RNA sequence: UUACAGACUUAAGCAGUGGAGCAUGUUAUUUAAUUCGAUAAUCCACGACUAACCUUACCAUAUUUUGAAUAUUAUAAUAAUU
RNA sequence: AAACUCCAUAUAUAUAAUUUUAAUUAUAUAUAAUUUUAUAUUAUUUAUUAAUAUAAAGAAAGGAAUUAAGACAAAUCAUAAUGAUCCUUAUAAUAUGGGUAAUAGACGUGCUAUAAUAAAAUGAUAAUAAAAUUAUAUAAAAUAUAUUUAAUUAUAUUUAAUUAAUAAUAUAAAACAUUUUAAUUUUUAAUAUAUUUUUUUAUUAUAUAUUAAUAUGAAUUAUAAUCUGAAAUUCGAUUAUAUGAAA
């Protein structure tokens, strides 16, 4: 848990072109934390497979892109 | 030890013909370290084998002798010193209060400069 | 005794290769690495050919490194087999051989002496030392190194039978008893001498008072009267014969093979007859044995001569 | 003609191979970014500087390549390039350390008692 | 303990400035410890030991007079011509051109 | 095949293991990958004296092609020699 | 091979101007035991003997290393190294992210616990250690916040001393004393009572449920904050309030 006093994880993206033109972020930035300015867009965030198609809504602000792109898949068995 | 010992007592010798009195060679505790490793290259952690390091230590005192005398014991013992010995000299100076005379970091340095290039000037634009 | 005499016993710190101690230890960790990377090196300068079929090569030990507080002395034993002009005559002094010129360089070339390039790289004052060996038995080094390295063709078929005959030959069997009952009696002929020479010159006379808190004897000369060094340094040196070797084999020379040619004594009575006490090298090694591995690569991959010697 | 690395590097004297030259290339380039990477954490952790400029300092600390970073520096062992238990008294690992101290090759290590 | 924290702070704040120690009676997080730390680099950077070593290939032009050999480069060279022999060499390596 | 002797082998005593939760290793299964061993005694906090990145050996995607070495032959830039 | 050794132990000498202090120490050298002697008894190969006890002398009671042979063609090609064979725009090299942390069952090894011969608090002229560590550092005291008079614990601020027999990590802990402790009506409270007074006795009230989980236990989980790092989402550590499972 970062500290608070230290700020928000900001990383590089390209935010100006996808409030100006609608078009998804693709990212690997998993660990980037959602900023307010984020809500409304749409992102595809990998996973280390695939990238997941994710809109943003105020209920996930603070939280980090990673944590809507689960890696792995449900375990089952042989029964 | 060996040479430890034998290198101190030339010291001593060579400090009496200069007219310097000196006092030791004192033993001070031996320092010991030690490494357990396990003797087997890839599993069998269960025998292991120790290993230590003991660092032999010696204190030689010098007592009322001036600086450029204490300099010339200090440059004979160096050219004449003995493999695997090292040497550790304090010097103290008696001084007065006064003196005539007299007896900016690098990463602050940087931090002015970043704080002045452009990606940071546009920000602290009031 | 034999630990407080220099003739006696060997230093300890003639136990490591690397012979230093810096209060900075990083700056002792990186001489260390310097001196396995320079040992490398030399290694790989010891192989010289004068045409495409003279290639000399000479067998060089590990290195001794000396670190003092103002220099560091580079001490190694060589072995070189001159077979290009084993002769006679005086030829030889009138060229240098490959072998001169390659010591040479060491020290002594004004322009590119080996020794400045080492100084620069270990920022302090740099002297090499060969010294030559006239026999391969003589250091377990050498000697493991000649046999894997030059004698391949004879235990790559198996050992000859011609090949394990020199390898036990190489020694006339001294027995070991009789050499250290004769030490051991020097020893106490020297002592004897001594504590006579100090019963005589106080028996003679050489303050009532000062006679009972002082103990200077009297002259140097009368207490070592008949102790020279033409007498006493010659005959209390140690591990001055060999009277052991075993020498193994193992690898493939498809499965590998071991033979192990042993031959002599690989322990020493000095110590058990008398009050000198053995001392074990890196609390491990006893004194009097030397051992040392040299592996190499033949077609069918690597195998090792594991070679040890009984001085006493 | 191809270097791996974005810099040029020279090479370490001795054992060599590729987890080496990684290790290596990340050590140099930590030292020549090591004043840029503290000038650019003092700015944004400076509580008395403003949020702006302190946020700006954090993005640039996140665009910096990963072979500036002071974390991925693994201690190896320099004759056999093995990462695990390696004894930083002799940057060696224990299996290297045990052939080397048998060899009186370390100053003063002996066969504990 | 009696005596006043004004008088208290008052004898830090001088001792502070005579001993050139930064003085922050708020306790603000100021980054000072960052400016404070040593710099590891020149150690770190020496791991692996000094890369200006003089090399075999040196050899060649430092003594000119003397032939050296590589044991290790000759038997290697040896390896490669006994695999070309025997058909096992290395197969021709793609040119980035085509 | 005989007879010996040895240990081999139980007992006694202290605290435990086997039951709960959790930590950790392994197996099995799953997975794009869950890197690979070791895996009765003699594997299973073992290799590993520290897997967020690195470590890393696995997977996805993108990217590099004489690559880290030695030598050969050209081309240059540079300093000496001549 | 054993011994001869080395360590430990006892002692002696040397060294320290006894403020680098631990001289009750440090570490060099040397000595000592593989103990010795007397007497009685019981056995004997009965003698110049063993087993025993008794007396006397002594600090003397413990350890390590110490090599030869063979086997399991036992582990390791993943510490590094070699042959053969295979890949060579890829089975080599770099970057980003993911994985190695998945979860039905099973197994090994640990930790914590299931309360009264045992857990919890408190103990400042500070009960009592050893062995280690500190230039790719150890961090004192103080102040601030959590937070309350203060202490304690955690973090921040600040960075004293020491690169060390000197200063720091670090006032060891258990022990011991006092207090407290569910199950337990074995308690607590109100009156009265005492030559048990930190206590006794009397009369009332103090629950019901209950083979059971408490003021035992601390798993799980919510929220907030902090530490390291460029970065703590998969997947780290700590603290506070709340949660309080199995046993
Ligand atoms: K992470
Ligand atoms: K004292
Ligand atoms: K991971
Ligand atoms: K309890
Ligand atoms: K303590
Ligand atoms: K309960
Ligand atoms: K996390
Ligand atoms: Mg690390
Ligand atoms: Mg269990
Ligand atoms: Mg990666
Ligand atoms: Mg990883
Ligand atoms: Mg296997
Ligand atoms: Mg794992
Ligand atoms: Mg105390
Ligand atoms: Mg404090
Ligand atoms: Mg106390
Ligand atoms: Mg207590
Ligand atoms: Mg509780
Ligand atoms: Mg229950």
């Amino acid at each position: 848990s970062r500290s608070v006093w230290k700020g928000p994880n900001i990383v590089p993206l390209p935010i100006r072109e996808a409030m100006t033109k609608g078009t998804p972020i693709r990212t690997n930035a998993r660990a980037a934390t959602i900023l307010p300015q984020f809500v409304g867009l749409k992102f595809q965030i990998h996973n280390g497979k695939e990238y997941v198609p994710i809109e943003i809504s105020e209920d996930m602000v603070g939280h980090k892109l990673g944590e809507f792109a689960p890696t792995r898949k449900r375990f089952s068995y042989t029964q | 030890n060996e040479n430890l010992d034998f290198y101190s007592d030339f010291i001593l010798r060579t400090g009496y013909y200069l007219g310097i009195p000196l006092t030791g060679p004192k033993p001070l505790p031996t320092r010991r370290e030690r490494w357990t490793v396990i003797k087997s290259p890839f599993v069998h952690a269960k025998s292991k084998e120790n290993f230590e390091r003991h660092t032999h230590k010696r204190l030689i005192r010098a007592w009322d002798t001036n600086p450029e005398v204490l300099q010339m014991l200090i440059a004979y013992i160096t050219k004449h010193s003995m493999a695997g010995v090292g040497m550790k000299c304090n010097f103290f100076q008696r001084s007065e209060i006064s003196l005539d005379l007299g007896s900016t970091s690098a990463v602050g340095q940087k931090v002015l400069e970043l704080l002045d290039s452009p990606d940071f000037k546009k920000h602290l634009e009031k | 005794g034999n630990i407080n005499n220099k003739l006696q016993h060997l230093n300890n710190m003639n136990n490591w290769n690397t012979q230093i101690y810096n209060y900075n230890k990083n700056m002792e960790i990186m001489n260390t690495m310097n001196d396995k990377l320079i040992n490398k090196l030399l290694y790989k300068m010891m192989t010289l050919k004068l045409n495409n079929m003279n290639i000399n090569k000479i067998i060089m030990s590990k290195t001794i490194n000396q670190h003092s507080l103002n220099k560091l002395n580079i001490k190694f034993y060589y072995y070189n087999n001159d077979i290009n002009n084993n002769n006679n005559n005086n030829n030889n002094n009138y060229y240098m051989n490959m072998m001169n010129k390659l010591m040479n360089i060491m020290n002594n070339n004004m322009n590119n002496n080996l020794c400045n390039i080492l100084s620069y790289y270990y920022k302090k004052k740099v002297t090499i030392e060969p010294i030559k060996l006239s026999y391969i038995y003589l250091n377990s080094d050498i000697f493991s190194k000649y046999i894997s390295l030059n004698d391949m063709d004879k235990y790559n078929n198996g050992i000859l039978t011609n090949y394990q005959r020199m390898l036990n030959n190489i020694m006339p069997k001294l027995n070991d008893h009789n050499i250290s009952m004769n030490y051991i009696n020097n020893i106490n002929n020297i002592n004897n001498n001594k504590y006579n020479n100090m019963i005589n010159l106080l028996n003679n006379n050489n303050n009532n008072y000062n006679n009972n808190n002082n103990n200077y004897i009297g002259n140097i000369n009368n207490i070592y009267n008949n102790m020279t060094i033409d007498n006493i340094p010659m005959d209390i040196l140690m591990y001055k014969y060999l009277v052991g070797w075993s020498i193994k084999f193992k690898g493939r020379l498809g499965r590998t093979s071991t033979t192990n040619l042993l031959n002599g004594t690989f322990n020493n009575k000095k110590y058990l007859w008398s009050n000198i006490n053995n001392n074990y090298k890196l609390n491990y090694i006893p004194s009097n044995h030397n051992l040392y591995n040299n592996s190499n690569i033949n077609k069918n991959g690597k195998y090792n001569i594991k070679v040890k010697l009984n001085f006493i | 003609g191809n270097f791996r690395f974005p810099i040029k590097t020279k090479l370490p004297p001795g054992f060599i191979n590729a987890r080496i030259l990684r290790d290596n290339f990340k050590r140099q380039q930590f030292k020549e970014n090591e004043i840029l990477v503290k000038s650019l954490k003092f700015i944004a952790r400076n509580m008395n500087l403003p949020t702006k400029l302190r946020l700006e300092a954090q993005l640039k600390l996140n665009a910096l390549p990963n072979y500036m970073r002071s974390t991925q520096i693994k201690n190896r062992c320099v004759d056999s390039g093995h990462a695990r238990f390696v004894l930083s008294d002799f940057r060696l690992c224990r299996y290297q350390f045990r052939e080397n101290a048998l060899k009186g090759n370390l100053p003063g290590v002996k066969k504990g008692i | 303990m009696n005596v006043p924290k004004a008088r208290l702070l008052k004898v830090a704040e001088l001792s502070a400035k005579i001993f050139d120690q930064n003085f922050n009676p708020s306790g603000i997080r100021t980054g000072s410890k960052i400016l404070n730390e040593r710099l590891k680099g020149p150690s770190v950077a020496s791991y692996y030991g000094n890369p200006d070593i003089l090399k075999f290939r040196h050899l060649k032009t430092l003594y000119p007079d003397i032939e050296f050999v590589d044991l290790e480069e000759q038997y290697r060279l040896s390896m490669v011509e006994a695999k070309k022999r025997r058909g096992k060499g290395a197969p021709k390596k793609m040119k980035k051109d085509a």
